């Protein structure tokens, strides 16, 4: 029955890591990029009215959350970051 | 809550599931009230005249990614679901010419003055990129509008584009 | 070295939805590439929409252009050539010059949209230029340092007045001026341009310095807007 | 026409794959691997839950329905052509699974709770619903007879309200 | 627009140093002015003005030039505000 | 739960209702108790249509003389008002 295990530690793995050994629980992922809204997927410990530096040089404001992505406000321009971030 | 729905929105519906076949046939999802949502055409050049097999003509101004809408240039009772789209491939292409003159043809290029059919030049297409910076020069030559006012205080010239705003 | 592109999806008004593939996302207001049968097809991103699909609305006409057209990123903004060069020229908001008048290469093309000065940058002076029209040489200082404005609807013609200003200047102007035709009437624009070229200001064969860009009214709206940004690329180079 | 449209939210893709496989027996077969693919999901809490995520890429969405179509072939079937599409047309069918088991209740078993001024939790495994209903009913309240409490029927506060009113 | 606001900021801000000019901390003052929506050329010209005054000694200014996008905008008063504090 | 009353909103009218203040369905809202009902009809009727119909031909009084002699109010006249 390795084969499951194997797929699972497969699946796991060759994820950079997005889903390996960060689980965006600390760290986000940036889905979209408005303006200088940053709707992210991860960061599953960031509070309200979070500034958050979204790993392009340029900080940001978490001004709201939602059900699957976090709308963090980013304090720069929006060429500054890039989608998936 | 474990996490959030299945989904949020959607863009295609019919379950086929399948390989792609309509290239150059569509399919009509969404159609009514002079717009039409085509399923097909996978890499038709925008703003391409399509017909409709019912017999109406159309050009397709709308190109989202999951369906191609395309505008119902016509009464739109003859259109329905599911009916077949060809595309005809062209912008839009109207015969006009030096033998237009003279009678009244639709804005298709189709004279129905009802004095008879129409000889021309040929059909051009009806959008193109006008004479740039380059092959013109200031327009010299005046127009006579007629009217006293018209031609001496506002003298609009020969081969410009004035306009007569009003109520 | 890896040619990123991507498949443009999806044409919508005057947008063209291009998506993109894995890391190939190309950024908001970074030059994208279509090369089209009636030429090049200018689409500057937008709002990068996720689903690894970032907006454009295209600095070119949305005709003709054909879903899944591969479209290749520039690797940076939206470009045109930077220096003496470009004087004597008529830079289109693409940069193809519409001229005809051959690709005068400059030393570098720098991307349109960049930072400003700092306030370490930002300086501020009291200076009067010499606009050579009595009315501005007596009643309205105009600044060499700040800005200076205008007015005036249809039939006054300031950019007359503004093409006076620049052969004045350029007349006893150490260094040289520059345009920026934001979406001037086609016809106003080839007359500009004869006045410009005969008046020794657009020395056609010498070495001219009012490089005039137009971004000529006749577009999409999206290179009409970045036709300033270009100007401004320009005279701050 | 399925037994009954399921009102969409992203069971347009299950009513569609119920209308296909209707179309071939594909009945227990296209069930059985849903319920295979559902506890393999389960099976792993993580990359398999955390998989079920908007922010995987498409290559990424792509490969962890590969991967989980993987395991033998417990994703015989059209079920392998429809997880392939959702994985770039809705990332999220767990809900489309439950969606599939209850078309297919709905092709077999159908069968739902009564209520009225019950609050249990049985089933009538029956295509009647003029006989067997209470044969199960009396069975659930003579066997188990578990937490189908309303706290009280509703018609007290009916009557207190209908007193303290005039 | 500004009826004398810019310059009645201007004004106020330079008459303190009348009272900051001694050494009585009871009514000696560090002011500061938050700059929502400001050209940079503006906030130039006041911080000159205020220099050439002699008034860079015990004033602050929160910089938000017109340049910065709306998250710098909506939290500068605000983190003006703290420093105030 | 939702049950299904199974009838379009209906109120309880009738002539009992005279003096009687009635909620939104028509539940009695004074504390009068029930009030007789001479039919339950639903909330929104077809009004009647040409032949069904007629001209104004008795008049009324506004009782305030208002302007009433002046612009009158008969029988069916859909008289407006407005004001701050």
């Amino acid at each position: 029955k390795a084969q499951p295990t194997e797929v699972s530690s497969i699946l796991e793995e060759r994820i950079k890591g997005v889903s390996d050994e960060a689980n965006l629980n600390e760290t986000g992922r940036v889905l979209a990029v408005g303006d200088g809204i940053a709707r992210v997927f991860g960061l599953n410990n960031i509070q309200a009215e979070e500034l958050v530096e979204f790993s392009s040089g340029v900080k940001g404001m978490a001004l709201n959350l939602e059900p699957g992505q976090v709308g963090i406000v980013l304090f720069g321009s929006d060429r500054l970051v890039k989608e998936g971030e | 809550q474990p996490t959030e729905v299945s989904s949020i929105l959607e863009e295609r519906i019919k379950g086929v599931s399948d390989e792609a076949n309509l290239n150059e046939t569509g399919r009509v999802l969404a159609v009514g009230d002079g717009i039409a949502r085509v399923f097909g055409l996978n890499n038709i050049q925008a703003e391409e005249l399509v017909e409709f097999s019912s017999g109406v003509k159309g050009m397709a101004l709308n190109l989202e990614p999951g369906q191609v809408g395309i505008v119902l240039f016509g009464s739109d009772r003859l259109v329905k679901e599911g009916e077949l789209v060809k595309r005809t491939g062209n912008i839009v292409d109207v015969p006009v010419g030096p033998g237009l003159l003279g009678r009244v043809v639709d804005a298709l290029g189709n004279p129905i003055d009802g004095k008879g059919p129409i000889d021309a030049a040929g059909r051009s297409r009806a959008q193109v990129k006008a004479p740039g910076i380059l092959p013109r020069r200031s327009v010299h030559e005046p127009v006579q509008t007629g009217l006293k006012a018209v031609d001496a205080l506002v003298p609009i010239g020969r081969g410009q584009r004035e306009l007569i705003i009003g109520d | 070295s890896t040619p990123i592109t991507g498949k443009v999806t999806a044409v919508i008004g005057a947008i063209v939805d291009v998506h993109f593939e894995q890391s190939e996302l190309p950024a908001i207001l970074n030059a994208l590439e279509i090369k089209t049968p009636q030429g090049k097809l200018v689409l500057e991103v937008a709002q990068h929409l996720g689903e690894n699909t970032v907006r454009t609305i295209a600095m070119d006409g949305t005709e003709g252009l054909v879903r899944g057209e591969k479209v290749l990123d520039t690797g940076g903004p939206i470009s045109v050539p930077v220096g003496r060069e470009t004087l004597g020229r008529i830079i289109n908001v693409i940069g193809e010059p519409i001229d005809e008048r051959g690709p005068i290469k400059s030393k570098l093309r720098k991307p349109i949209h960049a930072d400003p000065p700092s306030f370490a940058e930002q300086s501020t002076s009291a200076e009067i230029l010499e606009t050579g029209i009595k009315v501005v040489d007596l009643l309205a200082p105009y600044a060499r340092g700040g800005k200076i404005g205008l007015f005036g609807g249809a039939g006054v013609g300031k950019t007359v007045f503004i093409q006076e200003l620049i052969n004045n200047i350029a007349k006893a102007h150490g260094g040289f001026s520059v345009f920026t035709g934001v979406g001037e009437r086609t016809r106003e624009g080839n007359d500009l341009y004869r006045e410009m070229k005969e008046t020794g200001v657009i020395n056609l064969e010498g070495e001219s310095k009012v490089a005039l860009v137009f971004g000529q009214m006749n577009e999409p709206p999206g290179a009409r807007a970045r036709v300033a940004l270009t100007g401004l690329t320009i005279a701050e180079y | 026409p399925p037994p009954v449209r399921l009102f969409g939210v992203e069971g347009t893709y299950a009513t569609a794959l119920y209308q296909a496989a209707a179309k071939n027996s594909s009945i227990d077969a296209a069930f059985q691997s849903l319920q295979k693919v559902e506890s393999t999901v389960k099976k792993n809490p993580k990359l398999g839950h955390l998989l079920l995520n908007p922010a995987l890429s498409l290559k990424d969405r792509n490969s962890v329905i590969d991967a989980i179509v993987e395991t033998h072939k417990n994703l015989d079937g059209y079920v392998v052509n429809l997880l392939k599409v959702l994985s770039e047309n809705n990332r999220l069918g767990c809900f489309e699974k439950i969606a599939s088991d209850f078309g297919v209740l709905n092709d077999a078993h159908n069968g739902l709770l009564k209520g009225t001024v019950t609050s249990a939790e049985p089933l009538d495994p029956k295509s009647f619903k003029r006989i067997e209903k209470a044969l199960s009913a009396s069975k659930l309240v003579g066997q188990g007879k578990s937490l189908k409490l309303e706290n009280v029927v509703k018609p007290e506060i009916k009557g207190g309200l209908i007193v303290e009113l005039g | 627009r500004q009826t004398g606001k810019t310059a009645v900021a201007l004004d106020t801000i330079l008459n303190q140093k009348r009272w900051n000019n001694g050494s009585d901390e009871s009514k000696k003052l560090y002011c500061v002015y938050v700059a929502v929506g400001q050209k940079r050329s503006t906030v130039a010209q006041l911080v000159q003005t205020l220099e050439q005054h002699d008034a860079m000694k015990y004033s602050i200014i929160v910089a938000a030039t017109a340049s910065e996008a709306a998250p710098l905008q909506y939290l500068a008063p605000f983190t003006a505000a703290s420093i105030g504090e």
